[PDB]
């Protein structure tokens, strides 16, 4: 349920922003999205390890 | 431009293609780009909506306005790959396994 | 003719030294076990990102885009005493070759010449630079591992579409390869020389050796990558409506209201053809935020509202989010 | 003993490595 | 002066200086910057490298642009300082320790 959140980005669907936003201009929103998803995966990994 | 949850009405004059089934392809339904294999939908609902969600908040229903037929969206083949190999100092024959 | 390449297509990525430590590099490399053309007919040769050259007497290379005087080109000649590199535009013959009393090949840089041993050359042109890799190995492609050495580089900064060779006289045999980007593991020696390389794009065992940074593996399960089917074709379905949205009414109107008394119009249930926009003079506009102006046909949406007003001109950029 | 000898032979910026006490 | 047509071909002077040894200083070896002791090394390089690396992917050896002598880069002495005290309620003498 936490994967499918917007995280403050323009779009929530992964391939919607790949066709709606400019490919030179799509280096910020998806970067913040994958940074937040890496944070969520990291805290899930720590919880699973504990 | 407003991205309210509604069926799309105005866009380009590009022509549509014929329907294809049982193949993992990429579909564009009223601006909803998605990838997966198309199958007939056993699910049903009251005929007043367009498309819905699931637990994963993904795409699981569609009703294209050309033909009033319910279609189901499901993922195609996916998963990791592993190898069964002996010591490389003795042999080189390996095996391919899909999980 | 078709000839299988066994080991060729290995060169140093950068001018760096590593003390026998495995390193992964993702550049243009010639794949292992890929067939190359064995030419014996006396033509035009297509060129792609990275080309591998081999010959067994025969010298000269032709480079360019359309082989005419309307574009830049490159020419290199190293007969017996010196090498010259000419970058200019000139008339080029359909089947150019060399005669040693006459020359019928139709700035300048001079360097050392390039002279059983086999002529091996790898030509690469990325980011406006021309890198040359050459090596001679004494021993039909040779069997055994060999590592090439880099040469001087000249920043030409031009484009290359096709390439050709030259026939020297005092057909012949020469090999032309094609390169695609992938990942390779290169193992150095304590002298600082590459002695063992393996590809990891042909077998799952190769991929297993690719992600472990070693040529020796133990017994066990090693997860490397995923299995996924690629989409063979594509399907698009657009709504069935043909009403030809009257954008010319809201655009090419005979009169406008004031800025503080702007009107609003709703456009829906029609088809939006985004081709009448360009028939309204050169623009001080068409930059967009939050949407791609180049990709205006693939996406479909609704709830289109358009308002019209006027601006002084010195504050055109004031109509933007964040500027107040 | 030769047992610990064999065992020792068998087994193999801005960063500081603290030696064991 | 014409630009935006080709990469860099002709540039200006660089004002090179002399060489120092057995001291850790910052250096500019053709774009490489870092702090380390300039020491003569024992390895040999082929005549087409400029600098070397290690498992840490850092600067450990470099070739000088003026001569053909191989150099080595190692950082000088540094570390966290440690303290040994008997406490303020007993005495006041302290023993400072460099780890
Ligand atoms: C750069 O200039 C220096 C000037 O000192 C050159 O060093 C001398 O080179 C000559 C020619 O081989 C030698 O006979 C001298 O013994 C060198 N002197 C010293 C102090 O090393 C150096 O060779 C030049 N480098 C290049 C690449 O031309
Ligand atoms: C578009 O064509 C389909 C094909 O049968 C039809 O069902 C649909 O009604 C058409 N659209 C309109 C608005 O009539
Ligand atoms: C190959 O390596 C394995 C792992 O060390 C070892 O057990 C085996 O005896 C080796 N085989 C030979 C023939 O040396
Ligand atoms: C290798 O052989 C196949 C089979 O004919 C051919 O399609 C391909 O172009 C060849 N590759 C070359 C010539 O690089
Ligand atoms: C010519 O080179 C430029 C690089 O600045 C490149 O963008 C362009 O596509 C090239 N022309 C052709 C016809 O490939
Ligand atoms: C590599 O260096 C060693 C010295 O440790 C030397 O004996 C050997 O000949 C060298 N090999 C090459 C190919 O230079």
């Amino acid at each position: 349920k936490q994967l499918s959140s917007k995280f403050g980005a323009i779009s929530s669907v992964l391939n919607d922003i790949l066709s709606r936003l400019d490919p030179p201009e799509a280096e910020v929103q998806i970067d913040r999205l994958i940074t937040g998803r890496l944070q969520s995966l990291q805290t899930y990994v720590t919880q699973q390890l504990i | 431009f407003e991205l309210l949850h509604a069926p799309a009405t105005v866009c380009g004059p590009k022509k549509s293609t014929n329907l294809v089934k049982n193949k993992c392809v990429n579909f564009n339904f009223n601006g909803l780009t998605g990838t997966g294999v198309l199958t007939e939908s056993n699910k049903k609902f009251l005929p007043f909506q367009q498309f819905g969600r699931d637990i994963a908040d993904t795409t699981d229903a569609v009703r294209d306005p050309q033909t009033l037929e319910i279609l189901d969206i499901t993922p195609c083949s996916f998963g990791g790959v592993s190898v069964i190999t002996p010591g490389t100092n003795t042999s080189n024959q390996v095996a391919v396994l899909y999980q | 003719s078709y000839t299988n390449s066994f080991t060729r297509g290995v060169y140093y990525p950068d001018k760096v030294f590593r003390s026998s430590v495995l390193h992964s590099t993702q550049d243009l490399f010639l794949p292992f076990f890929s067939n190359v053309t064995w030419f014996h007919a006396i033509p035009v040769l297509p060129f792609n990102d990275g080309v591998y050259f081999a010959s067994t007497i025969i010298r000269g290379w032709i480079f360019g885009t359309t082989l005419d005087s309307k574009t830049q080109s490159l020419l290199i000649v190293n007969n017996a005493t010196n090498v010259v590199i000419k970058v200019c535009e000139f008339q080029f013959c359909n089947d150019p070759f060399l005669d040693e009393s006459e020359f019928r090949v139709y700035f300048e840089y001079v360097s050392q010449p390039f002279l059983k041993n086999l002529r091996e050359f790898v030509f690469k042109n990325i980011d406006g630079y021309f890198k040359i890799y050459s090596k001679h190995t004494p021993i039909d492609l040779p069997q055994g591992f060999s590592a090439l050495e880099p040469l001087v580089d000249l920043p030409i900064g031009i484009n290359i579409t096709r390439f050709q060779t030259l026939l020297a006289l005092h057909a012949a045999a020469y090999y032309v390869g094609y390169l695609q980007p992938r990942t390779f593991l290169l193992k150095y020696n304590e002298n600082g020389t590459i002695t063992d390389a393996v590809d990891c794009a042909l077998d799952p065992l190769s991929e297993t050796k690719c992600t472990l940074k070693s040529f020796t593996v133990e017994k066990g399960i090693y997860q490397t990558s995923n299995f996924r089917v690629q989409p063979t074709e594509s399907i698009v379905r657009f709504p069935n409506i043909t009403n030809l949205c009257p954008f010319d009414e809201v655009f090419n109107a005979t009169r406008f209201a004031s800025v503080y008394a702007w009107n609003r119009k709703r456009i829906s249930n029609c088809v939006a053809d985004y081709s009448v926009l360009y028939n309204f003079a050169p623009f001080f506009a068409f930059k967009c935020y939050g949407v791609s102006p180049t990709k205006l046909n693939d996406l479909c949406f609704t709830n289109v509202y358009a308002d019209s007003f006027v601006i002084r001109g010195n504050e055109v950029s004031q109509i933007a989010p964040g500027q107040t | 003993s030769p047992i610990e000898d064999l065992l020792f032979n068998k087994v193999t910026n801005g960063l500081t490595v603290l030696p064991p006490l």
